[PDB]
RNA sequence: UCCCAAAAUGUAACGGAGGCGCCCAAAGGUCACCUCAAGACGGUUGGAAAUCGUCUGUAGAGCGCAAAGGUAGAAGGUGG
RNA sequence: GGAUGUGUCGUCGCAUAGACAGCCAGGAGGUUGGCUUAGAAGCAGCCACCCUUCAAAGAGUGCGUAAUAGCUCACUGGUC
């Protein structure tokens, strides 16, 4: 899913140190059609159990 | 068979067996056969 | 390491520790059993094991600074006085003696430090903990 | 914390489990020797900002706190105690220390963060009342910020004793 | 003269530092009289020190040279 | 310096509300994390150690390959 983050938000890269300096900042409505498209992808429950799944992701990647 | 009068453990397989007076070590792995003696 | 400036010489003699805490700068530390003498260039070995087992931190503190000159056998003879005036500079070290202390990391990562710093000394020592509190 | 016997003599003391041990205020000041294990126990918690009830042989319950340890060296098990019984209204000044609490915004960044002054003595700690520990805010600091005593909340009817500009926590820079 | 010298004294070594083989018609005698170094504040050929002034100041100065002891009620500095 | 050699005191935690070792069985979906590099997807180093489903599976310990794989451990249930 990387890559859709990677050009939704229009990164180059990423960041080397997630911990310090970031790279964005998007928004939920950019996070439905990644758990729309990728559904046989992802045993989640329903609607939150698949918004905080994703949204792990983010979390380590700079955004 | 390296003889080191130091022998510690250096995994999780290495086990110490007491012998006829003389510190033995077994452990699958064969590169891992240290001995005092 | 060395001292900037002194005198030059001195003498010898081992009594009792007189000023090493247990818990000082810090959260762990490391003491001697036995009394001997520190080399500054063991120190150093010391410093320098601690600094590549801790990446990031320099919150290594040293408080044994060596500040005693030892003489040297030139090259044989015996006739001819005081020899020897620069070789090396000793921290009498003393039993209950603090002579390191780190903080900010683990249990486990204490150990190590401690350890491997340990395998340089020329005496046996412990790692304690807090539960003192003398003066402050 | 049973005490009984209390001579002058540490010959029936060394041998067994017994640490030496005082106690005075004002008044009194007769000389006691507390059990070993039931120091290392109790002082482990209370530490020096928690009186324990201190029963001498007879029927004598005497309220105290500690004040000076005189731990042995070479050993880590104590070997003299000094106590102070608690009055009322203005005891003696105790040695409150300096906990942690929360992750700073300084340490995810990359810096680390240090407690300048493990151990902090303040005025006046009012008996009943004794601060047994101190919780001071961390995630307000960065990099570089240092906080002294003038930001550290009271724990109400409790004033200063140091300097107020004395750094207690700093977050230091990497490497 | 210190240190070694291990608290009377004393005590060695090709042990550890540094001085003397002088000087002063005044640096003597006596009688009077004055109080230092240093920092801060504020001032003009200064902008480190100093010259001045007001505070602080058991002397952190001085005593011809080396050092220790000693010295503020002087063995510090001047005059008849 | 090193080690299940023994004897004797103590510091921490785990109890049939069924450990621990062993055996049988399962082991992630996000994911091929981000980043740096020809490449390094638990396992060179910089970073984190977030989420969901669940009686439950730490982006994680060792061995490995040019990266892949695989073989396991933490954890869960059952049989004594
Ligand atoms: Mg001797
Ligand atoms: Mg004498
Ligand atoms: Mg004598
Ligand atoms: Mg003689």
């Amino acid at each position: 899913m990387s890559y859709l983050i990677r050009k939704a938000a229009g990164i180059g890269k990423g960041s080397s140190t997630p911990n310090k300096a970031k790279v964005g900042k998007l928004n939920w409505d950019q996070v439905l059609e990644i758990a729309k498209t990728k559904m046989p992808d992802l045993n989640a429950g329903s609607v939150e159990a698949a918004a905080n799944t994703v949204a792990g992701t983010a979390r380590s990647m700079g955004v | 068979m390296k003889v080191r009068s130091s022998v510690k453990k250096m995994c999780d397989n290495c086990k110490v067996v007491r012998r006829h007076g003389r510190v033995l070590v077994i452990c699958s792995n064969v590169k891992h056969k240290q001995r005092q003696g | 390491k060395r001292t900037k400036f002194r005198k030059q010489f001195r003498g010898r003699m081992t009594g009792d520790a007189k000023g090493g805490d247990y818990v000082a700068f810090g959260d762990y530390g490391l003491i001697a059993m036995e009394p001997a003498w520190i080399k500054s260039n063991q120190i150093e070995a010391c410093r320098i094991v601690m600094s590549r087992h801790f990446r990031r931190g320099g919150k290594i503190y040293i408080r044994i600074f060596p500040d005693k000159p030892v003489t040297k056998k030139p090259a044989e003879t015996r006739m001819g006085k005081g020899k020897g005036a620069v070789e090396y500079w000793v921290s009498v070290v003393k039993p209950g003696r603090v002579m390191f202390e780190v903080a900010g990391v683990t249990e486990e990562q204490a150990k190590e430090a401690f350890r491997l710093a340990g395998h340089k000394l020329p005496i046996q020592t412990k790692m304690v903990k807090r539960e003192v509190y003398d003066e402050a | 914390m049973e005490l009984t016997a209390k001579p002058r003599t540490p010959k029936q003391k060394l041998d067994e489990s017994m640490i030496a041990a005082v106690a005075y205020n004002k008044e009194n000041n007769v000389s006691f020797a507390l059990d070993r294990k039931a120091f290392d126990r109790a002082f482990r918690q209370q530490s020096t900002t928690g009186l324990f009830d201190i029963t001498v042989e007879g029927g004598e319950t005497f309220p105290a706190l500690v004040k000076a340890v005189q731990m042995d060296k070479r050993k880590r098990a104590p070997i003299h105690v000094d106590f102070y019984m608690v009055t009322y209204g203005e005891p003696v000044e105790v040695s409150v220390p300096v906990h942690t609490t929360g992750r700073s915004q300084g340490e995810v960044q990359g810096g680390l963060v240090d407690i300048v002054v493990h151990n902090l003595q303040i005025v006046a700690p009012g008996p009943r009342r004794i601060p047994q520990e101190l919780v001071v805010d961390v995630t307000k600091m960065n990099i570089g910020d240092h906080i002294t005593a003038g930001d550290i909340k009271l724990p109400e009817g409790c004033t200063l004793a140091a300097d107020p500009e004395l750094t207690v926590v700093s977050v230091l820079p990497p490497r």
